[PDB]
RNA sequence: ACACCAACGGCGAAAGCACUCUGCUGGGCCGACACUGACACUGAGAGACGAAAGCUAGGGGAGCGAAUGGGAUUAGAUACCCCAGUAGUCCUAGCCGUAAACGAUGGAUACUAGGCGCUGUGCGUAUCGACCCGUGCAGUGUUGUAGCUAACGCGUUAAGUAUCCC
C-alpha cells in the first residue's frame, strides 16, 4: 500500500482539490481526481471516491481528507475576504 | 464433535443480553433454566459460555413485572451454543422473553 | 437569572421559511430564544440569512449578563438558514465546542404528503 | 476560530438532501427512478 | 422406479396436505400440490396405458 | 479483501466496523469492494448486530 | 411504514416480494448414470391465483387524504396553492376479478457471429487458502454479424430460420 497526496490549488474564486489514492494488495491506478469550480461539493465527492476505493486505509483518507479540509477552510476565509 | 448428533434433529445459538448488576444467580438461574431447556431438549447442550459486560448502544425499557424503571447501558451477553429439536423453540422464546435478568434475546440457526 | 454557569447548548431550527436561535442549558429551561419573527421583520422575508444573522445576532446578545464561555450549538433542519447562524455565532466568537445536527431522519414512518405540482 | 466551513463540508456525507426529498409525497418506481437513476449516476 | 415416484408423491400430498389443512390460506403451496396431482395423475395415466394388472395392484397399494 | 476464513458473524466485530461508517451505517458493494455474497452476508450480520445493540443506530454529529 | 444496505441487483407462474429471528412448506439450478423407459408439448370448456380502488361483517385509526368546509389566486374557480378534514389507507374473515395486469412480445423444442457484463454452481491452473485465470452449463443485461422488418429496431432471452398447440 502506497501512500498518498492531496494537491489544492486557491484561485479568489475557486478552489481546487485533487486526490492521487494509491494501490491495495491489489493492483490499481488512481488518478488525481480534481473537483472543480461550480459549487459542485469537493470533500463529499473526495471521501466518498475513497470509500468508493476500500483500498484506501481509514489512516490515509483521513490524513487527506484532513490536508482538503483545511484548504476548504483557508479558501472560505480568503474568499470571504480579500487575502490577496 | 459437533456434526455427530445432527443425524435427527436441529442445531441453534441464542444470543441472550442480561442485567448488568447481579452476579449471583446470574451464571445459576439462568444454567438452572438451561436445565429447563435440557428437560425439552436434551441434546448436546455444550458451549453455553459467557461473554464479558461492555456499554451497548442505546438500551432503555426493561418491562420488570410491574417495575418498569430500569435504564440500562451495560449488559453481561450470554450465548448458547446449544442444540435441539426444531419443535419447542417458541417456548424458548417465551422463556427468554418474560424472565428478568434475560432482555432482548435473539436466537440464532448457524449452518 | 438562572444557574449562572458559562456552558450551555444553542439549538437552531433552520427551517425551510423560517429559523429559530434558542438557547438553553444542560438540563434543558430555556435561557432565551428569539427567532426570525422575534426580531422584527415577518412575511417572506424571515427565513433568509439576514434573518439568521440578525435573529441569532439578537439571540445571543442578550446572554451577556451569563457571558458563556463554553458553547456548542445543536442546530436542526433544512433551509436557507444554518451558514448565516454558524457565521453569527462564530462572529461572537465564544468558545463553540462543537455545533451538531440533531435532525429528524426518518427511518420510513409517516406519508408525507402531496407533491406540489405548483 | 476561522471562518471555515466544514460543517456543510461534511454535511454533504449524508446530506440534507435526503429532507427535501422527504418532504413532498411518497411517490413509486417513475420518480425513484428519476431521482436514483440520477443518484446512480452522480456517483459513478 | 415407477411406484417409488408414485408412493413418493402419495406421501408428499399426505404432509403437505396435514401441512395445508391446518395452515389454510398458503396460496403458494397450493400450486406444488396441484403440479404433484398432476403429476402422479400423468404417471398413473402411463402405467394405466402400459398395464391391467400391475396398474390395478397400484390401484390396490394405496 | 479480508475475508479471513472464518465466517462473519455478528460476533465478530473486527470486519464489522470496517464496514459501517462512523456515522453507523451499511456502505455499498461498490465501496467496500466485495461479492454480492459477501455484501447480504454482512448486511444481514449488521442487522442482527443492530439489534443487539453492539452497534449505534445513529451517531450524534461531532465538530472539533 | 421499515432509512443507509439498494445494484443497469436475487426470487416468484403472474400480481408481487426488503427491519431481524424462528417454525412449516413450495419452486429453481448443478453432478454422478443411481433408477423408470417416451411417461412429452399445448390446452377448448374448466379450476386456481390475481396491484390498486370498491363492497359485506368486526376491530383499529398516528400520518396521508377523495368528498366536504374555510381561506387565497381568478372576471368567474365546483380546480392547481394553503388550513382543517370524513370514508379509505392497516388487520381478521369473505365477495368483487378489472389495470398501460407491459417485455405494449402465448407456450415448447431444435438450429444460427462475436464483444462487454452480472448471478448461481462445476472442472482444471495457481497455490495447497482466500484469491486469480480460463472454461461446462442455467439465468439476467448491454452493443452487435447474418436474416427479418413499412420503418424504428429485434438479434441465441429474435420480432431469424423451421415444427407443433391455443
Amino acid at each position: 500500500k502506497p501512500r498518498l497526496v492531496l494537491k489544492f490549488i486557491w484561485m479568489e474564486k475557486n478552489i481546487g482539490l485533487a486526490l492521487d489514492q494509491t494501490i491495495p494488495g491489489h493492483g490499481t491506478v488512481p488518478l488525481s481526481p480534481y473537483y472543480f469550480w461550480p459549487r459542485k461539493d469537493a470533500w463529499e465527492e473526495l471521501k466518498v471516491l475513497l470509500e468508493n476505493k476500500p483500498w484506501i486505509s481509514q489512516k490515509q483518507m483521513i490524513i487527506l481528507l484532513n490536508q482538503a479540509t483545511d484548504i476548504i477552510n483557508l479558501w472560505q476565509q480568503s474568499g470571504g475576504n480579500l487575502a490577496s | 464433535p459437533e456434526p455427530q448428533c445432527p443425524p435427527g434433529l436441529r442445531q441453534y445459538e441464542t444470543m441472550a443480553v442480561l442485567r448488568p448488576d447481579m452476579t449471583e444467580d446470574e451464571r445459576l438461574t439462568l444454567t438452572q433454566k438451561y436445565e429447563e431447556l435440557l428437560v425439552a431438549g436434551g441434546a448436546m447442550y455444550v458451549e453455553v459460555f459467557n461473554r464479558g459486560v461492555i456499554p451497548l448502544a442505546y438500551s432503555i425499557k426493561r418491562k420488570n413485572k410491574a417495575g418498569e424503571t430500569n435504564n440500562y447501558l451495560d449488559g453481561i451477553y450470554l450465548l448458547f451454543t446449544y442444540f435441539t429439536k426444531p419443535e419447542s423453540i417458541s417456548p424458548l422464546e417465551a422463556a427468554l422473553v418474560t424472565d428478568d435478568d434475560v432482555i432482548r434475546s435473539s436466537s440464532f440457526k448457524i449452518r | 437569572s438562572a444557574r449562572k454557569i458559562p456552558k450551555g447548548v444553542i439549538h437552531v431550527q433552520a427551517s425551510f421559511n423560517n429559523t429559530i436561535v434558542t438557547v438553553t442549558d444542560v438540563r434543558g429551561r430555556v435561557v432565551s430564544w428569539a427567532s426570525a419573527g422575534t426580531c422584527g421583520f415577518r412575511g417572506t422575508k424571515r427565513g433568509t440569512p439576514f434573518a439568521a444573522q440578525t435573529a441569532a445576532g439578537n439571540a445571543i446578545r442578550t446572554v451577556v449578563e451569563q457571558g458563556m464561555q463554553r458553547a456548542e450549538v445543536m442546530i436542526k433542519g433544512p433551509g436557507l438558514g444554518r451558514d448565516a447562524a454558524l457565521r453569527a455565532i462564530r462572529r461572537s466568537g465564544i468558545l463553540l465546542s462543537f455545533v451538531r445536527d440533531v435532525t429528524p431522519m426518518p427511518h420510513n414512518g409517516c406519508r408525507p404528503p402531496k407533491k406540489r405540482r405548483v | 476560530n476561522e471562518e471555515r466551513l466544514l460543517n456543510r463540508f461534511r454535511r454533504e456525507v449524508m446530506r440534507a438532501g435526503v429532507i427535501q426529498e422527504c418532504k413532498r409525497r411518497r411517490y413509486f418506481e417513475n420518480k425513484q427512478e428519476e431521482k436514483k437513476r440520477k443518484h446512480r449516476e452522480a456517483a459513478k | 422406479s415407477v411406484e417409488f415416484q408414485v408412493f413418493c408423491f402419495t406421501n408428499k400430498i399426505r404432509r403437505l396436505t396435514l401441512h395445508l389443512e391446518l395452515h389454510k390460506k398458503d396460496y403458494s403451496s397450493q400450486r406444488g400440490l396441484r403440479k404433484t396431482l398432476g403429476k402422479r395423475q400423468r404417471l398413473l395415466a402411463y402405467l394405466l396405458k402400459i398395464n391391467g394388472v400391475r396398474y390395478k395392484e397400484l390401484i390396490s397399494k394405496l | 479483501p479480508i475475508q479471513s476464513g472464518d465466517r462473519i458473524d455478528y460476533r465478530n466485530m473486527s470486519l464489522i466496523s470496517r464496514f459501517i461508517s462512523e456515522q453507523g451505517k451499511i456502505l455499498s458493494r461498490r465501496v467496500n469492494r466485495l461479492t454480492l455474497k459477501q455484501q447480504r452476508l454482512i448486511t444481514s450480520a449488521i442487522k442482527q448486530a443492530r439489534i443487539l445493540s453492539l452497534l449505534p443506530f445513529l451517531n450524534n454529529e461531532k465538530q472539533f
